[PDB]
C-alpha cells in the first residue's frame, strides 16, 4: 500500500494512504512523497486526516451517516485549511 | 468489522485501519511495511498497557464502534535501540488558541 | 420548470428522518413555489398522504442546510405496490470539509459579526451566502 507523509508547522509527521490524501487537489499538485505545511499546525492537520478517512468510508453508502464533529476552538483554523486544500 | 486507528510514536502518527479479528503481531507487520523496523523491535500499547502479539484488536478493546473513521483510537508505539526498548513517548498535538470574542 | 404534476393519483409515503437534524420537508407546488410542511425531530418518522408525480426536498429546519433523500436531492412518490407505502429515507450528505466548517462557524457567530472575523474577504462572502432553497432551485434549473 502506498502512503505519503504530511508534515505540520510544528513538525508532526502524519502518514496516510496516498488515495486518501488525493481528496485534496492542492495536495495532488504539491506531490505532482512528503509535503510540508508551514501554516497548518498539528491540532488542525490531524483533523484534516480524520476527514479523509471519514469521506472515503462514507461516500456512496446507504449505512446511515454520522455527523463530522468539529470543536468550536478549532473551527476557524480548520475552515482556512479546508479552503486552501479545496476539500 | 473494520477498526480505525492512529499509531503514534514521538512526532509520528500513522492513520490506518485493520480488522477487529486481526492480531497485535499482524499490526506490527503493517508498521514494518511503513517505518521499516521489524516486529521484534516494536512494542505496541493501549494507554500504558503493553499488548501481547497473539491477542486480537477486539480483545484489546479496539472495537468498530469505538475506533471510528472520524474519531480513531490511539495505539502507542516504542522502538528498541540496540539492547533495550525506549520508554513510550507520544508528543501532544499543538494547543488551539483562545476563542475569539465573537465566537463566545 | 421544477414543479409537481397535478396527477390526482394518491401515494402514501413514510418520511423517515435518519439524520441528527430537525428536518423541514418542502413540497414544490404546481407553480414551482416551495411550500414548507411540519418538521420531523431527529430519528422520527411520519406516514403521509401525497400524490404520484409530486416533488419534495428536505432541509435542516433551523439552518436550511441541504439533506439527501434516498441518496439524492429530490424525491418523487411512485405507485404503491400491494398497498405498501414508499420509503423516503432522509440522511446527511457527506459535506465537504469547507461546508462543514462554514456550518459550525455560522452556528457560533451572529451574522453581524462575520466581518469581525480575521479571514480573507472571500470567506466572509461564503459565510454570508448561507444555504437557501430558491438558490438551489435556480441552480437545478
Ligand atoms: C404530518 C406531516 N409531517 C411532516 S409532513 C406532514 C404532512 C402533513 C399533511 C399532509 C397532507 N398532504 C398534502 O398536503 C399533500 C402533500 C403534497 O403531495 C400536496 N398535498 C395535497 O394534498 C394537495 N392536493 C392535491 O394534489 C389533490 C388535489 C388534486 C389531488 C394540496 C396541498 C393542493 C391540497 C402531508 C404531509
Amino acid at each position: 500500500m502506498m502512503y505519503v507523509k504530511l508534515i505540520s508547522s510544528d513538525g508532526h509527521e502524519f502518514i496516510v494512504k496516498r488515495e486518501h490524501a488525493l481528496t485534496s487537489g492542492t495536495i495532488k499538485a504539491m506531490l505532482s512523497n512528503e509535503v510540508n505545511f508551514r501554516e497548518i499546525p498539528s491540532h488542525v492537520l490531524s483533523k484534516v486526516c480524520m476527514y479523509f478517512t471519514y469521506k472515503v468510508r462514507y461516500t456512496n453508502s446507504s449505512t446511515e451517516i454520522p455527523e463530522f464533529p468539529i470543536a468550536p476552538e478549532i473551527a476557524l483554523e480548520l475552515l482556512m485549511a479546508a479552503n486552501f486544500l479545496d476539500c | 468489522m473494520d477498526v480505525f486507528l492512529m499509531i503514534r510514536r514521538h512526532k509520528t502518527t500513522i492513520f490506518t485501519d485493520a480488522k477487529e479479528s486481526s492480531t497485535v503481531f499482524e499490526l506490527k507487520r503493517i508498521v514494518e511495511g511503513i517505518l521499516k523496523r521489524p516486529p521484534d523491535e516494536q512494542r505496541l500499547y493501549k494507554d500504558d498497557q503493553l499488548l501481547d502479539d497473539g491477542k486480537t484488536l477486539g480483545e484489546c478493546g479496539f472495537t468498530s464502534q469505538t475506533a471510528r473513521p472520524q474519531a480513531p483510537a490511539t495505539v502507542g508505539l516504542a522502538f528498541r535501540a540496540d539492547d533495550t526498548f525506549e520508554a513510550l513517548c507520544i508528543e501532544p498535538f499543538s494547543s488551539p488558541p483562545e476563542l475569539p470574542d465573537v465566537m463566545k | 420548470v421544477l414543479r409537481s404534476v397535478n396527477s390526482r393519483e394518491p401515494s402514501q409515503v413514510i418520511f423517515c428522518n435518519r439524520s441528527p437534524r430537525v428536518v423541514l420537508p418542502v413540497w414544490l407546488n404546481f407553480d414551482g413555489e416551495p411550500q414548507p410542511y411540519p418538521t420531523l425531530p431527529p430519528g422520527t418518522g411520519r406516514r403521509i398522504h401525497s400524490y404520484r408525480g409530486h416533488l419534495w426536498l428536505f432541509r435542516d429546519a433551523g439552518t436550511h442546510d441541504g439533506l439527501l433523500v434516498n441518496q439524492t436531492e429530490l424525491f418523487v412518490p411512485s405507485l404503491n405496490v400491494d398497498g405498501q407505502p414508499i420509503f423516503a429515507n432522509i440522511t446527511l450528505p457527506v459535506y465537504t470539509l469547507k461546508e462543514r466548517c462554514l456550518q459550525v462557524v455560522r452556528s457560533l457567530v451572529k451574522p453581524e459579526n462575520y466581518r469581525r472575523l480575521d479571514i480573507v474577504r472571500s470567506l466572509y462572502e461564503d459565510l454570508e451566502d448561507h444555504p437557501n432553497v430558491q438558490k438551489d432551485l435556480e441552480r437545478l434549473t
